[PDB]
RNA sequence: GGUACGGCGGCCAUAGCGGCGGGGCCACACCCGGUCUCGUUUCGACCCCGGAAGUUAAGCCCGCCAGCGUUCCCGGGUGUACUGCCCUCCGAGAGGGGGCGGGAAACCGGGAACGCCGCCGGCCA
RNA sequence: GGUGCCCUAAGGUCGGCUCAGGCGGGUCAGGAAUCCGCCGUAGAGUGCAAGGGCAAAAGCCGGCCUGACUGGACCCGUAACA
RNA sequence: GUUACUCCAAAGGGUGUCCCUGGCCUUAGACAGCGG
RNA sequence: GGGUAGAGCACUGAUUGGGGGUUUAGGGGGCGAAAGCCUCCGGCUCCCUGUCAAACUCCGAACCCACUGCCGCCGUAGAUGGC
């Protein structure tokens, strides 16, 4: 845990992680067909222009009109994610859990709640730096599996970030 | 039913494919192991076809009401592992003909399966101990009885050698 | 049932390829260079479509008379009847 | 790679160098390739002929040749490569880009611009050269008040009475 | 004549996948930040642009491993299965047999194999 | 087993991107679909049958267009050889 | 049976005879017989 | 150049049974104080085991076809060919 985090921190700092994104969803979905204002909503407490995400297959709950409005996310990067973070982090519960963290170390929350209404979906999604050489254009390759990334180390970033945990 | 002496031989083209055979049927045979199945035992008792045959299901499934009947009343289920290994894939078909129009448009429609066997090919198994060789011979009879053609029985030990002459003349 | 010729009449397995071969072929067929009177076998290359022969010609052996754009002019000899054939390099092959 | 049935693709392609397609189209042409590539801190040019056992490549161009990585440096490299190609016998040629993509203001336009200035035929039309203010080095230099052009116009005349 | 350096290619898995240990004058990369060219039907995330605080952890380079997969060799399986020509050969038939010529596939054991070749550079003394 | 059509785009070209499914996280009556990462030689899609072709694509997302044009030659197939 | 073919009946059986092979008893064996 | 005979399961589809797992979309349920945490018959996932293909193929003959050279045969007592 902190021994693999700090043994590998004494080896070099490039094996240290961070925040590759921070992506903020609208999933359960209320659109429907209307500009319902949580696109204003997460505009306002993210700060800079959102997005809305097209529908699919024919369904009940929403997404029946295929390319319609049916949710609204955002991908923030930057200092703006650890920003946002240091205040939902503190709005919900302490002490991280380990069922959160799948297979690879990037963690999820399910908070939800005149227009007040809202579900939100949050994700946070780690890496460390030599990352883009998989999405590069020439000389694209894959990371093997000493620089990727595990779930202790992932729980380790977390609590050091501001958290702790279960 | 008709007599199988149309069917025996195999100098027809193979016949096994379903996504394009129209009216096709299901099979009457449901059950290929019998007895005990995880008992390994010594003797391996095999029946082979003494010439290329193709075996109809209703005689396959004789053969096994008959043998598995004759095994439990002599053997008992604790024994006697029997195995079928053959599965009837072929279609055979008969023209629908006998107002009628004769031969013309003759192909015929499908009416049941039957298996495929080539010269010197294993059917069915017995496996048991010493003590029961006289009733698997007789299963053995039994089953050569109720074939198109003629077949030869042979007897393996464990590594699968040719015990056969050894183990008949001591009995 | 009498059925015509067509250009794709039984043609599952002479117009396919080795899955290991599966694309592009190199280059250095699509640049060759024949002069006139050489021999040529005819290989159609089944991910090509332009400057195509009739596949029932497939894996004879012609001769060079000429040259027409990129393409070049092949003669066979089908019984008694000479036929010309204007065939791009990338369906041909030389002779040794 | 798993059975018998998967497809190993090219080594180059492997590797993320070559664009097949693209060297089919340039070489359905005789006329000779100009290549042009670029790195994080340096640029290179050459000028290549075809030959089925392997490319030949006749000469070439280092902005280290150049300093004994960006606009300026590729003009001057354009510069030198157009300057060099004269002399070994070769008045033709067809650019080649590669995995880059052609963005209206690169460096690598500003080597095209620069070998054209130099006197080497390549078609071209003349709406994707960068600005000469950015040739210049004004971009450079009033990013830097929130390589002067003096250097430059001085490298330039060397390079021209060198190759004049 | 050197270097654990680079660009363009040809044969296209004997070259792949996976793994293990080593390296950083020049170099290749990761990396900082976006005014400006270019651009994100949100996000300088990916492409484009200005550099170098910094690092050899990834990519790249040197070497090794027969673990998955591919290719080749020897021996067996075996001259087995199949097959061209002739036959006043057998056999109720089905189908087999003989002579002259050709000749597999699975499977088994032991071996090679963890790429080869061409052109042009830079650093260096 | 299919055709007796359809399409101003499903036609031309340029650029950029990569699919089905499964697993691990988060919604949830299966979740039909939206959010995240990984594996993934094509197990997808193509205007319509079947077979063939296709991955920095011939597939998806966009931009600009009408070569679905005028005057003319030679050759192949329907209909091997003839 | 005295049939190359054109143009000849089987599954299943036989201490009928002529052969080959592999085990088990033998100088007191495998039937019958004096004697349980 | 080819994909037939044979062979085989590497794709498409079929086809016996025994093991190790997720345990589930799902009806009977049972300690179900009532979709429930535990099993339970069922699907899907690897190891064995036993079988197939006129409209399957990781393989693959004998044989046939085109072309070049040579042997053989025909041909100035006239070939290929043409009218």
């Amino acid at each position: 845990n902190r021994e693999a985090i700090l043994a590998d921190w004494e080896a070099h700092p490039m094996r240290k992680p961070r925040i590759a994104k921070v992506t903020i969803n609208i999933g359960v979905g209320e659109s429907g067909e209307r500009l319902t204002k949580a696109e204003t909503m997460l505009e306002q407490l993210v700060g800079q222009k959102p997005i809305r995400r097209r529908a699919k297959q024919t369904n009940r709950d929403f997404g029946i009109r295929r390319g319609e409005p049916i949710a609204v996310k955002v991908t923030l990067r930057g200092e703006k994610a650890y920003q946002m973070l240091d205040r939902l982090l503190e709005a919900v519960d302490r002490k991280l859990k380990a069922s959160n963290f799948d297979e690879h170390g990037n963690f999820c929350f399910g908070i939800q709640e005149e227009i007040g209404i809202f579900g939100m979906d949050v994700c946070v999604t780690l890496e460390r730096p030599g990352f883009r050489v998989a999405k590069r254009k020439r000389q694209r390759r894959k990371i093997p599996t000493k620089h990727k990334l595990t779930k202790e180390e992932g729980i380790v970033f977390a609590m050091e970030e501001l958290k702790a945990k279960v | 039913l008709r007599p199988a002496k149309i069917d025996r031989d195999v100098d027809k083209p193979a016949y096994t494919r379903r996504e394009y055979i129209r009216g096709a049927p299901g099979p009457k045979i449901t059950i290929f192991d019998m007895g005990n199945l995880s008992a390994e035992f010594e003797y391996e008792v095999s029946l082979h076809a003494e010439q290329a045959m193709q075996i109809r299901q209703n005689a396959l499934e004789a053969i096994r009401i008959q043998v598995n009947r004759y095994l439990q009343k002599n053997v008992g289920r604790s024994n006697y592992h029997f195995k079928i290994r053959v599965y009837p894939f072929q279609v055979l078909r008969e023209n629908p003909m006998a107002y009628g129009n004769g031969m013309r448009r003759p192909f015929g429609k499908p009416i049941g399966l039957a298996a495929r066997v080539r010269k010197d090919q294993k059917i069915l198994t017995v496996w048991v101990n010493g003590q029961h060789l006289k009733f698997a011979l007789g299963a053995m009879h039994r089953a050569k009885m109720k074939l198109p053609y003629s077949a030869y029985y042979r007897i393996y030990d464990k590594e699968g050698n040719d015990v056969t002459t050894k183990v008949l003349s001591t009995m | 049932v009498k059925k015509a010729h067509s250009f794709r009449r039984k043609t599952r397995g002479k117009l396919s390829k080795h899955p290991r071969r599966r694309g592009l072929p190199p280059l250095t067929r699509f640049l060759q260079e024949f002069e006139v009177g050489q021999k040529v076998h005819i290989v159609i290359e089944p991910s090509y479509h332009k400057g195509m022969p009739d596949p029932r010609f497939h894996g004879r052996t012609g001769t060079v008379v000429g040259k027409r754009g990129d393409a070049y002019i092949v003669q066979i000899t089908d019984g008694g009847k000479v036929k010309t054939f204007f065939i791009h390099p990338v369906h041909l092959r030389p002779q040794k | 790679a798993h059975g018998p049935r998967y497809r190993v693709p090219f080594r180059r392609r492997r590797e993320g160098k070559t664009n097949y397609h693209k060297r089919l189209k340039l070489l359905k042409s005789k006329k000779p390739r100009l290549v042009v590539r670029k790195t994080l801190n340096h640029h290179i040019a050459q000028i290549v002929v075809y030959d089925p056992k392997g490319d030949k490549t006749l000469v070439s161009a280092h902005t280290m040749e150049l300093m004994r990585g960006n606009t300026p440096s590729a003009y001057l490299l354009g510069l030198l490569i157009g300057y060099k190609a004269k002399q070994a016998g070769i008045e033709e040629a067809i650019l080649d880009i590669g995995l880059h993509p052609p963005t209206r203001g690169s460096s690598i336009f500003a080597v095209l611009k620069g070998a054209v200035d130099a006197g080497l035929n390549v078609p071209h039309s003349e709406e994707i050269y960068p600005e000469d203010y950015r040739i210049n080095g004004e971009h450079i230099a009033n990013y830097a008040k929130a390589k002067l052009p003096e250097h430059f116009e001085e490298v330039k005349a060397k390079i021209i009475e060198k190759f004049e």
